RNA sequence: CGGGAAACCAAAGUCUUUGGGUUCCGGGGGGAGUAUGGUUGCAAAGCUGAAACUUAAAGGAAUUGACGGAAGGGCACCACC
RNA sequence: CGCAAGACGGACCAGAGCGAAAGCAUUUGCCAAGAAUGUUUUCAUUAAUCAAGAACGAAAGUCGGAGGUUCGAAGACGAUC
RNA sequence: ACGGGGAAUCAGGGUUCGAUUCCGGAGAGGGAGCCUGAGAAACGGCUACCACAUCCAAGGAAGGCAGCAGGCGCGCAAAUUACCCACUCCCGACCCGGGGAGGUAGUGACGAAAAAUAACAAUACAGGACUCUUUCGAGGCCCUGUAAUUGGAAUGAGUCCACUUUAAAUCCUUUAACGAGGAUCCAUUGGAGGGCAAGUCUGGUGCCAGCAGCCGCGGUAAUUCCAGCUCCAAUAGCGUAUAUUAAAGUUGCUGCAGUUAAAAAGCUCGUAGUUGGAUCU
């Protein structure tokens, strides 16, 4: 039985999606249906921040961020729990978590 | 037993038969 | 889909006679090979020695032993299992002499719980195993 | 598989004998015994519908 | 490609009347298509008719009375002589007492009933109640 | 005998099948 | 609308109210894509492709429960800390 | 700080596009092709599907010749079991 | 696989069968070659060879039942070594002779038609039937029947007579004489859990023996086995094994299906095939 309209991929209209690499395990999954998270975080931690602020020899230094594209294999994803197993009416819905 | 698995014996039992026939 | 012309007569026949051999009764009755098969070679009963007595298990559901005999056919010299049908019966058989065996009723498929047995006996010594079960007949001297 | 036992059952039964009865009708007459008793009487049937071979 | 069009005529007639539509745009028009509807509109089934004339293959609008249960095409068209047309009406018609197979014989394009009124069998049309 | 106590007690046993035509005779002429 | 066993499908609809045209193709589960013959290939193998025999089911969708070294939220000194 | 090799073409990259499918992503140039759209152009049934035949056809695999970074069947070790 | 006429269900469509009495063909153990004749490659004609096979005094001679009967053999599987040309026809030199063609027959359940095994009481009963006045009470008005107390009437199965029948005859038909009261002049075959009509009554057996087409029953309270009784299905007929048809819309032309149950070729060209737009009074 079909569990999902889609195949759990984002392929229409074309025959083949070049793989990469699942950041945690390596695995080779398509492009297409693997769970792509893009974080953009400080790299100075929260906690950091005030004491690194202080030993700054520039006033107002405002400190970069990090950019990096997580890309995730359906396991690693879900044992990250990135995503989680949803009921059958909820699957369906494809709005992002508020947060 | 996998489907696969029970093709890789059924064509190695070939590959024998097919040697012992000349 | 299927074609539907005036003049399509010639592909509905061949398919329909090409699709027929995927038929589990046609082709059987129509190949032949399991006519060669048949140890009765197509007759419904047939006549043949008994070799010995046998007792073959039934099937894992339930316990009993099936008192066969295993007899050779006249006709054309094959070996056949066939069950001795009710109680006492195989008494009623002595090793080599002459039985009538038919069919078990399900046209060379094992019938119930007897595991590889498609043949009855019918007669023993000329003389039908119900006339000797109901004592209306004795074994001839 | 032994063999030995053989018609044991038929064997060790106790044979009781047929007791003799009047001999039933034949023909027109038992149909017509039929249908007097099914149908033509109607004293045993109330309504709850019991066989008529029903020994309980 | 687009083969019979009496078919997809017949076949949009029934489309039509199975929504409740009140008029169907039926394109492209023929003589065949023109004599069924117009046996259809003398047993009252399908109302009057617009042929739109294109210079290259007439269209027609038809006024749809909720009357019609089916109309279809009967592909090929089998020649039937007037001893196998039984046959023919109990395959087809819902009963006895209405339903029309509508067959072209040299006399034209008529029903199975004025085809045996006029002793003629011909290759069956199709088919409407 | 209850054919209808009949049939909720044992249906489901070696005599469920007579049980269900006992059940049968009392409602119907089945 | 409609159809399906349903899951679901604007097609998998216009189907017992059954015919637009046409190709391929299935006929309970195994034996078995096996044996054999032919044919292609250097080879690996590819294509076409049985039968004897065996079996009362195998299977599809879904429903409740049970279970999960599956997730979420809670609880208990017959649990732990 | 450079130098040299092969491999690949991230992010942009999308339920986006193209191709008959397999498949296709760095710039630029050349070569031939293509769908759709527009058309008050031309031909005027030239069409649809297709036994036989034919072209293409992931990966792995085979035979020659280069190359051989990375990964890596086989294999060699090291590991809680 | 001799062909056809034709035969086995009726929804419509079909699927099977047709050795078999009518028509056509072929053959006479297998081949081959011939004579005669209008007509034969004839075999109840001939000549060879091949395979079998008969008598022999061992020199030789004689064979052809897939004609009627009968044997053996093969087998699951099939009849009497009978009577007759009276009928139907055929043949001849023929009104006259002949015909195992054909017709007629003591044990043919292939199959088909008709059709016995019984029809009518006082009686107690479980009854009921037109306003029943009473649960203690007219019930041959209408019907059913546990019946160790009844009664007459009817008749053919059978045995015999008369020779009707027929070519001498049997048979049906006909008439007579006997022929029915457990009318002993005695109906069987398969079933009783379901499918599927009809007992979780009794005894025995104890996963044994066995039953059971299928599901299942049986492991000491078996609705299923072995039996007794009772019950029901068809009935002089029932069961079983096979082939076959319908059921099978599970071969689908009518009329199936191909996402996940079995299934659309990896893809695209392409010849044959199939199908093909409007338009003429």
């Amino acid at each position: 039985t079909k569990k999902r309209r889609n195949n759990g991929r984002a392929k229409k209209g074309r025959g083949h999606v070049q793989p990469i690499r699942c950041t945690n395990c390596a695995r080779c999954v398509p492009k297409d249906k693997a769970i792509k998270k893009f974080v953009i975080r400080n790299i100075v931690e929260a906690a950091a921040v005030r004491d690194i602020s202080e030993a700054s020899v520039f006033d107002a230094y405002v400190l970069p961020k990090l950019y990096v594209k997580l890309h995730y294999c359906v396991s690693c994803v879900i044992h990250s729990k990135v995503v989680r197993n949803r009921s059958r009416e909820a699957r369906k819905d494809r709005t992002p978590p508020p947060r | 037993m996998r489907a696969k698995w029970r093709k890789k014996r059924m064509r190695r039992l070939k590959r024998k038969r097919r040697k012992m026939r000349q | 889909g299927k074609c539907r012309g005036l003049r399509t007569a010639r592909k509905l026949r061949s398919h329909r006679r090409d699709q027929k051999w995927h038929d589990k009764q046609y082709k059987k009755a129509h190949l032949g090979t399991a006519l060669k098969a048949n140890p009765f070679g197509g007759a419904s009963h047939a006549k043949g020695i008994v070799l010995e007595k046998v007792g073959v298990e039934a099937k894992q559901p339930n316990s009993a032993i099936r008192k066969c005999v295993r007899v050779q056919l006249i006709k054309n010299g094959k070996k056949i299992t066939a069950f001795v049908p009710n109680d006492g019966c195989l008494n009623f058989i002595e090793e080599n002499d002459e039985v009538l065996v038919a069919g078990f009723g399900r046209k060379g498929h094992a019938v119930g719980d007897i595991p590889g047995v498609r043949f009855k006996v019918v007669k023993v010594a000329n003389v039908s195993l119900l006339a000797l079960y109901k004592g209306k007949k004795e074994r001839p001297r | 598989g032994s063999l030995a036992r053989a018609g044991k059952v038929r064997g060790q039964t106790p044979k009781v004998a047929k007791q003799e009865k009047k001999k039933k009708k034949t023909g027109r007459a038992k149909r017509r015994m039929q249908y007097n008793r099914r149908f033509v009487n109607v004293v045993p049937t109330f309504g709850k519908k019991k066989g008529p071979n029903a020994n309980s | 490609v687009r083969m019979n069009v009496l078919a997809d005529a017949l076949k949009s007639i029934n489309n039509a009347e199975k929504r409740g539509k009140r008029q169907v745009l039926i394109r492209p028009c023929s003589k065949v298509i023109v004599r069924f509807l117009t046996v259809m509109m003398k047993h009252g089934y399908i109302g009057e008719f617009e042929i739109i004339d294109d210079h290259r293959a007439g269209k027609i609008v038809v006024n749809l009375t909720g009357r019609l249960n089916k109309c279809g095409v009967i592909s090929p068209r089998f020649d039937v002589q007037l001893k196998d047309l039984e046959k023919w009406q109990n395959n087809l018609l819902p009963s006895r007492q209405f339903g029309f197979i509508v067959l072209t014989t040299s006399a034209g394009i008529m029903d199975h009933e004025e085809a045996r009124r006029k002793h003629t069998g011909g290759k069956i049309l199709g088919f409407f109640f | 005998t209850d054919p209808i106590d009949d049939f909720q007690v044992n249906w489901n046993t070696k005599h469920g099948s007579g049980v269900t035509r006992e059940l049968m005779r009392e409602l119907n002429g089945g």
